[PDB]
């Protein structure tokens, strides 16, 4: 059946942060929706198709942002209905704390249309790498911050918390100029509550533009009380809560398994200084003046031929169309392909790929079965 | 200068 | 002083999940260090920069992971303190989960070398777009599968659950044929235990090549202990574990703020159907046909020159330097720009680029002050 | 074909 919908991010810095797929999908679409903050992406965007429509002039003054996502999910909807292929477009990951994307792929998935997200990079993935941490050391708690109020969501003392939109706390509408936060002392009696007043909150703005530093500005929960300090926060504003304490192993699961790693969390209080060269670390990094690769270890053995059609499948939605409804046919017909190579393409199963592009040790091969 | 672009809403 | 390390990612699909910052920082390294996991990628990368190493070599059968990336963080530092701009390239987002990106940053940051990560498209952000999930509702825990059971790390079945390295729970070491994961069944013992024996458990494995689909089959808990199933989990796989139940709002919250959403979680357990067009989405829907840009909406107003110059700032790390480096100097030099471009440049802030480009209402402006 | 590339190791 002819319309499908295809929703992309651009990431949270401007143009940059933008996927080699989302920048393909774009080009390829007949329609394109998007919704991006900062006008440079804007003009990129405009730059890659004709047919663009801003979903932002659907936001106002007063106007319940449910109204707003309900509008720009059908505006989609409609063009995909007309047999149309529409790429919606959506700043960071388009997935991540957005309504109106999953809205508009479920319509018209329950309809019987190709529907597709592309992900991307969120303000959360900004966070991680701008801040220096890993959601796996301690875990990662992530919620919006009136959600978290109001279904009173468990906090975890020992793992990470990110609150995003803490700078709308209550708020179901919009306005062009802002608003006060008015209910902000809600959400910083509620950090009280359960981390105290001396605790550390991070307040993360990821640049916008190529230029821009982030703001990664320590407050305790009792400076958030502040009028000065309250006023900083807004729209694009998520908070990163560190933990209060390293939580003890577990002695029962240590025995079933048969059993600080550097570097430390920085924004952690009272957080005691992580040697980087131990002698593991030592006699590791001595390792390295004999280091040899390892007999299973796979060297790239490939050819430009190869390289560019795989190139190809990744970047060119029409290479891929072809290829997908025929391996056998496309592989044929793709020039100065190797036998190994046109075969592993006709299988179109990773390990074939790898056996092609990758000079496989006599070991792995055997593995087989 | 203000920048406001929330596409999500909870409960209320 | 001389040297720098930024690292990057790739994204987790091939090639097409690498943003457009990511590949122009590997075209301008001096020394690019790579740990990839499909060879497109690879071959890619080696088409973008001469001087590329393989971290994936320092890995190797019955050799602990930690000696793997204290080699892989020296190897980078090293080429670093020789003066050298070095880019480090991790597949997904170069800081979830991985050690040895935090590790080559934090030595780099301690001995005053300018040191950087760059965010990427993690699992977690394509296990989202894939099962069409949102962290915001109804909140996100992410823990690795092992910590959760050492650190007894608390759940919510009220909130979604992403468990990472669930295909090797207890494992520190490396082996180029996976692994049995026999400690896995203590896992499934957590999750029975905390979820119940009938409680959903999605196997997450995102596509890595461009014309292959994920795997997102849904288990029960107890379904994992059959061999047939626990086998097909490895060292990509990751595990989604959806709420249990919805959780009642606050009545004391909803007060102090003044007080389903489409779509329904599709991985949840006896989810109701919830409707779209509701009337509140009919009424929002009839006021398009009348619908106008408000007053405040501020429309695109640009020109090529500042387009093309916004772009090149994202995209040409060279052109970045320069401006960062001295604003009114750079724009001065910039052709083709209006007196207006070249002022919104000199000063760099958003504000002064969204004038410059955008065509502002007379109300916005007015705010000021 | 079992792809294993863990970049991250817990206590332990
Ligand atoms: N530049 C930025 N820095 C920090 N957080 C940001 C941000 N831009 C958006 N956010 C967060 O995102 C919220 C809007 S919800 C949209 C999130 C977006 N889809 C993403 O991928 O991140 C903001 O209230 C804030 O919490
Ligand atoms: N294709 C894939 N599908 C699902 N999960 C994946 C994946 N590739 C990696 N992962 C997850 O990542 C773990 C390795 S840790 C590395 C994560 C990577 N930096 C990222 O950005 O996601 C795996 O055990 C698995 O839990």
């Amino acid at each position: 059946k002819a319309g499908s919908l295809t929703i992309v991010g651009t990431g949270i810095e401007s143009i940059g942060q933008m996927t080699l797929q989302a920048l393909s999908y774009i080009e390829a679409a007949a329609k394109v929706f998007y919704c991006v903050i900062d006008p440079a992406t804007e003009a990129f965007i405009l730059t890659k198709n004709k047919n663009c429509v801003d979903l932002y002039q659907y936001y106002d003054n007063g106007k319940s942002r449910l109204n707003t996502y309900t509008q720009m999910s059908e505006l989609m909807v409609r063009e995909v209905r007309k047999g149309l292929d529409v790429v919606g477009v959506f700043y960071g990951h388009p997935g991540v704390f957005v309504n109106p994307s999953h809205r508009a792929l479920a319509i018209a998935k329950s309809e019987g249309y190709r529907a597709r997200m592309l992900p991307g990079v969120s303000a959360e993935d900004c966070l991680f790498a701008d801040l220096c941490i890993d959601p796996s050391n301690p875990g990662c708690l992530t919620y919006e911050a009136s959600d978290f109020l109001i279904r009173d969501r468990p906090v975890s003392i020992h793992s990470h918390l990110v609150l995003f939109q803490v700078g709308c706390v209550g708020i179901a509408d919009f306005n062009f100029t802002g608003f006060d936060n008015n209910k902000f002392g809600v959400l910083v009696d509620r950090l009280e509550q359960e981390y105290g007043a001396e605790h550390p909150v991070v307040h993360y703005i990821a640049a916008m533009m190529p230029h821009q530093d982030p703001v990664t500005d320590k407050y305790t929960v009792a400076q958030l009380r502040e009028p000065e300090i309250a006023k900083r926060v807004g729209g694009v504003s998520t908070f990163y809560i560190p933990p209060k304490a390293r939580k003890a192993s577990n002695l029962d699961i240590i025995r079933r398994l048969e059993l600080r790693i550097y570097p430390a969390n920085q924004w952690e209080p009272d957080v005691p200084e992580v040697e980087p060269y131990r002698p593991s670390d030592q006699a590791a990094i001595a390792q390295l003046a004999d280091h040899a690769p390892p007999e299973q270890y796979q060297p790239l053995a490939t050819s430009k031929a190869m390289s560019d059609v795989m190139t190809k499948l990744a970047l060119d939605p029409k290479a891929l169309a072809d290829y997908k409804a025929d391996h056998r046919a496309f592989a044929q017909s793709v020039p100065d392909l190797t036998p190994q190579e046109r075969a592993a393409l006709e299988l179109g199963d990773s390990w074939a790929i790898r056996c092609a592009m990758k000079n496989m040790p006599s070991s792995l091969l055997d593995a087989a079965r | 200068g203000f920048p406001w672009v929330i596409v999500v809403g909870v409960p209320g």
